[PDB]
């Protein structure tokens, strides 16, 4: 399954990801030169990409299509700045509009001791409750910590 | 024997989900023979194919690789993206052999930009300390290109060159002159200090050898003074070698009409 | 009215003058003034006229570094000649002729008047 | 040093099916192909110690079947070139333990590409030691 | 390469296996620990012992200094820990702590910590502000822990090196570590750090005789060496320079460049085995204990190789280390004297050999610079090699034009664009050889005074000093003879009538050429000749210059340094470290000139 891990080099996303993928980690910057990266869970065989997202292929990260069903958003949680508004709004329409065919999970890093502004606030503010829609999840997570990790993924080996 | 149209739109097929090595590695000599007898080539295609070659990335499989290489190498002087490739560039430079390397060089080097050049250069350093010649090898023909491109600031490298100045496999010791001297040759200057370099010095992988003659003699040619002492010492060196072209090298120009010392140049001459 | 005449007048083009006359006969040698390809190459030809005296300079400003700009040339003198004035090429790129000259009005009896050895510094 | 101008990889039947035109200077394919007509052409079937075209250096192995080519200036030594002539001529015999022949090439397409770049990689010769390579390589 | 290099032996002491030292930078004091029990501090500088203490009797594994804490920390393998506050030695605390033979500390330094490693198989964080809390405890142990070493680069992040041969780099948020890697085939001994916070190195001490170099970023060994003569007691990161230590279990030094990684040298102070090692972070002087004693060296130059044009436009080559490749500096703008200033940036050069000296041509431009044992030259804007060869000692001919040259034997030929001057040609005794205006040739604890055509010794004087300065135009000349200092005339006339009618003393030198002026007393640190006055530093750190009997300090300096260059014109001395900021006072050379020429009776 060509499930979309998404976010920013510099994230630390990649950290998470070999965290969980290969037990280790890796910097906090994601990935300049990607990750296609296979896992089987629960036995079952999904396609990771992970981008360090940066912008020129950032503007392009739509670049790839076919065979689009999930995702994981990485978002980081305490981000207080880059996560909403124009940027937010738009990134998620544009993706939803253009594969509407996916599931859409949205991961928040690097909780830590939360330096966010409110988990209220934000989860509206994206309409998560626009929510007449595909699976969904709001999970909260500090790397760390891997505050909900399992579930994302366990929930969705769903069926 | 075969056709191109079909096949463009079927290669695409490998990148389809289809699992069989064999079937695409195949459709993928086919591509390649469009392009060895001639063929277009554009960006859409391209773009197209730059999404479809991508996804493919989980093979393992070294064989696998090799492929990947080629295709790659096609796209150079036409060449699309870099960015994308980082990540597996990554992936061949901390990979285990010696050999994913040498080709991501290879394709990159007429088609970049300057800027990442930078931390690209880190590898550089490493591949010009490595002792497997050959990937280091892989490494100096890319610079070339890229001093088509442009390669000054390879040059700033100089030292490194040094570090390398030592060097004991023979072809190897080949290569590593050649570049030196369009550097320096740009100079004449230190290079009559190289040529002090090389004296102490003689030669590992020949080859060496003569393509100093040339340039021994390029110096001296236009009367970098001193046949007598300099030259005649590389001569009787040159003279006595069993790598009778060396001989010969030198033999060739010496083409004097009083004979400059006609006498010796007979024997070499009854020699050849 | 030499050679050097020809030169007389072909230094004549400018009209910054401050006295030449007609050429008399010019330098036995060209003396280049920065030595073997320096980061400026100057060479130099000296001209003598019944009245005055041109040092017209010939030259590659050497390295592509630099173009030199605001240039003028000094000369100060031991064995007499009246200094009128000293030359600025306006600009001078790399390998490239330009010309800066350097004036006097030549004494002549004097004892000691036209043989001159005059100190140079390029500004 | 840049030697290769072109490789050519040729029938006896005055084609080429590879080539790699390490540099081109007259453009196209085709062009190519032309001087093929003349110069395969009336090569064929026999070749020489030294051959020339205007000053540069025509080099090359054949088979009773098959042919292969280099191109070079005939501006430089002989036996150098003639020992990577050789180089990749007996390497890639060697690797084959073949003689190549229309055969060859259909039986198998792959190698020969593969063959191409290794060596020569446009125009000069980065790789060698035939045995070696030919070791070094299988895979 | 050459060994035409400091190395010093710096201090001595023969003793036991002394097994650990630490450093107190901060003032640089040493602390060592013995196979004895005792411990000491010294002052290495005089060989006087700062303080030393019986802690244990028992030998005593590990020592820091806590220098921002003013304290000093110490313990022994009674399992206690032992402070003292080394403001005196006045000691404030103790506690058990580990339980089992204390191996290392690692201390965060910024942080307020004391990062401990044991035998216990364990490591224990303890928190002196808290008062030596055990604040955490680090463990994913599978033996004793033998050592410690905190990255202090992210002091935050440290890593851990046993025997069972592995590596366990931790995170906080791991107190065990991010994850162990398996480094040795023998055991980790040791783990270090790369003094670089650019790039990142660990060496790892083994006796197997094999190096791994590790790049923690990608996480790979990067590489591994072998060359070795006998089981590697430890190796180590030079940082000054780009070299390798080793070090034997027999207490072998083998250098191999972190480089060339060539084997530089071999020394035998077969006082058998590293034991500790410990570096100045000043990067050039370090000291490892060994059995028969331990030894400390003395290893740096005090300057890079620049010489300045004038107009304004030191040129310097290198910075400590990093290629020649910057050069430049004409600057641009003005500001206060105790205020600093701005640099431009294009570098040129990107040379090779690796110098020490730098000296100008006489107008600056032709630089001749010696490195690696040869002499490259160059021609500067050019940026061309101006020329080169071999040295051993050197003179320029001072009028910019020639030069001379002591060839490593030691016998003289001189060129002169490349022509021998062999119109003086003694080859006598020296000692060192100086040009100048006049000819120099020490030798024989004398300084012997030559022509410049022919050789003559014009006179010989007492003894030999180690430098010249000559004035500008020659003139009065200043010699630099260790503590004390002389200034000279020479006197022509009576050459010219002697030369001529010849007949003279030469074993002296002719008494009928020189005399002795007056001489001050002195100490160096820098010196100059503004024309004949010496305008000189001292290294009591004055800066003073030596007029009209008086000597005044114009200022004093910091501690002393080195002359930038005072661009007459602006009138103002430029001064400058090492450091790379420059500062300026303005003087007027006038004033100087004022005094010199009323003195002389040149009042109007």
């Amino acid at each position: 399954m060509r499930i979309l891990m998404v976010g920013l080099d510099g994230a630390g996303k990649t950290t998470v990801l070999y965290k969980l993928k290969l037990g280790e980690v890796i910097t906090t910057i994601p990935t300049i030169g990607f990750n296609v990266e296979t896992v089987q869970y629960k036995n079952i065989s999904f396609t990771v990409w992970d981008v360090g997202g940066q912008d020129r292929i950032r503007s392009l990260w739509r670049h790839y299509y076919r065979n689009t069903e999930g995702v994981i958003f990485v978002v980081d949680s305490n981000d207080r700045s880059r996560i909403g508004e124009a940027r937010e709004v738009m990134q998620r329409m544009l993706n939803e509009d253009e594969l509407r065919n996916a599931a859409w999970l949205v991961f928040a890093n690097k909780q830590d001791l939360p330096e966010a502004m409110s988990a209220a606030e934000i989860t509206e503010k994206l309409g998560l409750h626009s929510i007449r829609n595909r699976p969904w999840f709001i999970q909260a997570t500090c790397a760390t910590s891997g505050e909900g990790l399992y579930e994302g993924l366990e929930w969705l080996s769903n069926s | 024997h075969l056709e191109k149209s079909a096949v463009l739109q079927e290669a695409r097929v490998f990148n389809e989900t289809p699992i069989n090595p064999r079937k695409c590695a195949h459709i993928l000599t086919k591509i390649l023979y469009l392009i060895n007898q001639g063929e277009h080539l554009g960006t859409t295609e391209a773009t197209e194919a730059f999404f479809a070659m991508t996804k493919l990335f989980q093979s393992n499989d070294p064989t696998l690789r090799r492929m990947c290489y080629l295709t790659i190498k096609e796209m150079s002087c036409i060449a699309e993206d870099v960015i994308i490739v980082t990540s597996s560039l990554t992936k061949d430079m901390t990979g285990k052999e010696d050999n994913y390397r040498g080709p991501a060089v290879r394709a990159l080097c007429q088609i970049t930009d300057s800027t990442m050049l930078q931390a690209v250069e880190r590898y550089m350093k490493q591949a010009i300390v490595d002792k497997v010649p050959s990937v280091s090898s892989s490494a100096l023909v890319s610079s070339l290109h890229l001093l088509k491109c442009s390669f000054d600031v390879v040059k700033r490298w100089v030292n490194e060159a040094q570090e390398a100045a030592s060097s004991d496999n023979i072809m190897v010791q080949y290569h590593a002159l050649g570049l030196l001297y369009h550097v320096r040759k740009n100079d004449r200057l230190a290079v009559s200090k190289m040529i002090s370099k090389f004296t102490r010095h003689g030669l590992k992988s020949p080859f060496a050898y003569c393509m100093m003659i040339r340039v021994a003699s390029k110096q001296l040619e236009e009367e970098d003074g001193s046949r007598d002492s300099p030259l005649f010492d590389f001569i009787e060196s040159c003279l006595r070698n069993k790598h009778e072209m060396v001989v010969y090298e030198a033999a060739s120009a010496i083409v004097n009409l009083p004979g400059c010392s006609a006498k010796e140049l007979a024997p070499a001459v009854s020699v050849l | 009215a030499t050679r050097q005449e020809i030169f007389q007048e072909q230094l004549a083009a400018v009209p910054e003058f401050q006295g030449l006359g007609p050429l008399f006969k010019s330098s036995p040698e060209p003396v280049a003034l920065t030595e073997s390809e320096t980061e400026y190459v100057i060479r130099c030809t000296k001209h003598t006229f019944s009245d005055h005296l041109v040092f017209q300079f010939d030259c590659t400003n050497t390295l592509n570094d630099q173009t030199l700009e605001n240039v003028t040339v000094q000369m100060e003198p031991t064995e007499a000649y009246e200094v009128l004035s000293y030359v600025p090429a306006r600009s001078l790129p790399y390998n490239q002729p330009g010309t800066c000259y350097t004036l006097v009005a030549l004494p002549t009896e004097d004892p000691t008047a036209v043989a001159c050895t005059f100190s140079c510094v390029m500004k | 040093l840049y030697t290769v101008k072109a490789i050519l990889i040729l029938d006896n039947d005055g084609d080429r099916l590879f080539a790699k035109y390490y540099d081109d200077t007259y453009p196209s394919v085709k062009e190519q192909k032309a001087f093929e007509k003349n110069i395969f052409n009336k090569t064929h079937r026999t070749d020489s110690e030294i051959a020339l075209l205007e000053g540069l250096t025509v080099v090359y192995k054949s088979s009773i079947d098959l042919y292969f080519y280099v191109i070079g200036s005939s501006y430089e030594n002989e036996l150098m070139l003639m020992a990577v002539l050789n180089c990749l001529f007996d390497s890639l015999s060697q690797m084959l333990r073949k003689n190549v022949e229309k055969r060859a090439l259909l039986e198998n397409m792959e190698g020969l590409f593969l063959a191409v770049d290794e060596i020569v990689d446009g125009g000069v010769i980065l790789e060698s030691d035939p045995q070696q390579v030919v070791h070094r390589v299988a895979l | 390469m050459p060994l035409r290099l400091d190395i010093k032996r710096k201090l001595t002491a023969r003793s036991d296996r002394v097994k650990s030292v630490d450093l107190h930078p901060t003032e640089p004091w040493m602390l060592a620990s013995l196979y004895n029990g005792s411990v000491c501090v010294w002052n290495h500088e005089t060989q006087t012992l700062v303080k030393t203490f019986e802690v244990c009797d028992l030998p005593v594994r590990a020592a820091k200094f806590v220098a921002r804490k003013n304290w000093v920390v110490t313990g022994a393998d009674d399992m206690q820990i032992r402070v003292f506050n080394y403001n005196t030695l006045e000691r404030v605390h103790m506690f058990e702590a580990h339980s089992d033979y204390i191996r290392c500390i690692a201390v965060h330094p910024t942080q307020p910590f004391i990062l401990t490693s044991s035998d216990d198989m364990l490591i224990k964080l303890w928190d002196w502000d808290k008062k030596w809390s055990c604040s955490q405890v680090f463990e994913g142990h599978t033996h004793y822990v033998m050592q410690i070493v905190i990255n202090p680069k992210d002091n935050n992040q440290f890593a851990s090196a046993s025997l069972d041969r592995t590596i366990k780099v931790w995170q906080l948020g791991s107190s065990s570590p991010n994850f162990t890697l398996e480094g040795h085939e023998k055991g980790v001994n040791c783990i270090d750090y790369y003094s670089g916070g650019d790039k990142p190195y660990l060496i790892s001490g083994a006796d197997d005789r094999l190096v791994k170099i590790w790049d923690y970023q990608n996480k790979t060994c990067v590489q591994t060496l072998e060359g070795h003569a006998q089981n590697v007691s430890c190796a180590s990161f030079h940082p000054e320079l780009p070299i390798i230590i080793t070090g034997s279990e027999d207490g072998t030094v083998r250098i191999w460049h972190s480089s060339t990684y060539r084997l530089e040298s071999t020394l035998n102070y077969g006082m058998e085995r590293v034991w500790c090692v410990a570096s100045l972070r000043g990067s050039n002087n370090v000291a490892l204990g060994y059995d028969e004693g331990s030894i400390i060296v003395k290893l740096g130059r005090e300057e890079p190789a620049m010489s300045m044009d004038a107009n304004g436009k030191i040129i310097w080559a290198k910075h400590s280390e990093v290629q020649q490749a910057n050069l430049k500096a004409m600057g641009d703008t003005e500001i206060k004297d105790g205020e600093r200033l701005p640099l431009a940036v294009k570098d040129m050069g990107s040379c090779e050999i690796y110098p020490q000296t730098i000296q100008h041509n006489p107008n600056g431009r032709f630089v001749v610079v010696c490195g690696d044992g040869e002499y490259i030259i160059y021609t500067a804007m050019a940026l061309r090699n101006k020329s080169f060869g071999s040295a051993q000692e050197f003179a320029w001919a001072h009028d910019s034009s020639e030069y001379a040259i002591r060839e490593s034997n030691s016998i003289v030929k001189i060129f002169k664009n490349f022509k021998e001057k062999k119109s003086f040609k003694p080859d006598f005794g020296a000692e060192s050889i100086y040009g100048g205006f006049l000819l120099g040739v020490r030798s024989v604890n004398g300084l012997a005074f030559y022509d410049w055509e022919n050789t003559e010794l014009i006179r010989r004087i007492e003894i030999q000093p180690k430098h010249i300065f000559w004035s500008d135009s020659g003139e009065l000349v200043c010699i630099a003879t260790e503590e004390s200092f002389f200034i000279l005339k020479y006197l022509s006339e009576k050459v010219l009538a002697a030369q001529e009618t010849h007949e003279g003393v030469t074993e002296d030198g002719i008494e009928d050429a020189f005399e002795v002026l007056g001489e001050i007393q002195e100490i160096v640190k820098t010196g100059l000749w503004v024309g004949d006055c010496f305008i000189y530093t001292s290294s009591v750190n004055r800066l003073n210059y030596y007029v009209g009997g008086e000597i005044v300090t114009i200022a004093h300096l910091d501690r002393t340094m080195y002359l930038l260059g005072y661009i007459p014109k602006d009138n103002r001395l430029y001064l400058g470290d090492k450091e790379l900021n420059i500062v300026s006072y303005s003087l007027l050379v006038s004033v100087l000139e004022y005094q010199t020429a009323v003195m002389r009776r040149d009042f109007s």
